[PDB]
């Protein structure tokens, strides 16, 4: 069984390079961040530009959906985080406290929560309703790459150059777990399973790997792709096969099997690399977004 | 640009 993924859409407008791109819980939306500095909001299901979000002074390296399909946060070369209602287009907060850019970003399921990293090598915990930063954790020493939360919030994972991956209690601030690699490549991307018991882990050595992190084992290997140089986003993909997602930093999107790790997709089309895909929380739909060369997002369907 | 866009 293999996914039949096809074109349908090319969304441009971006004037440089898209770092993110990210569907809305609620499936309606899609988000893109550049290092144009802007935001923009396009339809998920016709490719149809919404809107464009601005503000930040510097680019940004990504944006995060709330829960409710509502807010965004940003992550920006100028150091701050900025909180937008998306329905307006304002800024409700800027989030101020990293001394250096900010990479990555997510809210917690609950939403009240943000957790930041940054070249600063911290990863900051901000309440979403004042803004105020509750928590700075001296995370890694290197840029931290990627932070995300499980499913219920009480867990925090993130990635760095430094050749580390960390699980934190949000509560606590505490690092529950270090996962090393010998070799210690720096790890560019990390995020937690649907269900929270695994993480997906990318390290610039064109590897992704899935780890059981409460038995601390890797599981499975996944490679053919290249990733030397960019934090790519990998997913998990769920609303039809089980599939692992990535770019890759030869300008195509990488479909493997889960289980079998077995390529079983890839999709022709970028002209430079694909920074990143989003997966469709409902639909087997795939967003992909690709650097200065390309500059465009492109949206695509499968059966399965 | 961006850090997220800049090669390592």
């Amino acid at each position: 069984v293999k996914p039949n993924y096809a074109l349908k859409f090319t969304l441009a407008g971006h004037t440089k390079a898209v770092s993110s791109v990210k569907f809305s819980p609620n499936g309606e939306w899609l988000a893109s961040s550049s290092a144009d500095k802007l935001i923009k909001i396009w339809g998920a299901y016709d490719g149809k530009f919404e809107k464009t979000i601005s503000g930040h002074k510097l680019g940004i390296s990504d944006v995060a959906w709330s829960s409710d399909s509502n807010l965004l946060v940003s992550a920006s070369d100028d150091k701050t985080l900025k909180i937008w209602d998306v329905s307006s287009g304002k800024c409700l907060k800027t989030l101020k406290g990293h001394s250096n850019y900010v990479f990555c970003c997510n809210f917690n399921p609950q939403s009240n929560l943000i957790v930041s990293g940054s070249f600063d090598e911290s990863v900051r915990i901000w309440d979403v309703k004042t803004g105020k930063c509750l928590k700075t954790l001296p995370a890694h020493s290197d840029p931290v790459s990627a932070v995300h939360f499980n499913r219920d919030g009480s867990l925090i994972v993130s990635s760095s150059f430094d050749g580390l991956c960390r699980i934190w209690d949000t509560a606590s601030g505490q690092c529950l777990k270090t996962l090393i690699d010998d070799d210690n490549p720096p790890v560019s991307f990390v995020k937690f399973s649907p269900n929270g018991k695994y993480i997906l882990a990318a390290t610039l050595d064109n590897t992704l790997k899935l780890w059981d992190y409460s038995k601390g084992k890797c599981l499975k290997t996944y490679t053919g792709h290249k990733n030397e140089k960019y934090c790519i986003f990998a997913n998990f993909s769920v609303t039809g096969g089980k599939w692992i997602v990535s770019g890759s930093e030869d300008n195509l999107v990488y479909i493997w099997n889960l289980q079998t790790k077995e390529i079983v997709q890839k999709l022709q089309g970028h002209t430079d690399v694909v920074i990143s895909t989003a997966c469709h929380p409902t639909e087997n739909i795939i967003a992909s977004a690709a650097l200065e060369n390309d500059k465009t997002i492109k949206l695509w369907k499968s059966d399965c | 640009g961006s850090a997220r866009a800049r090669p390592s």
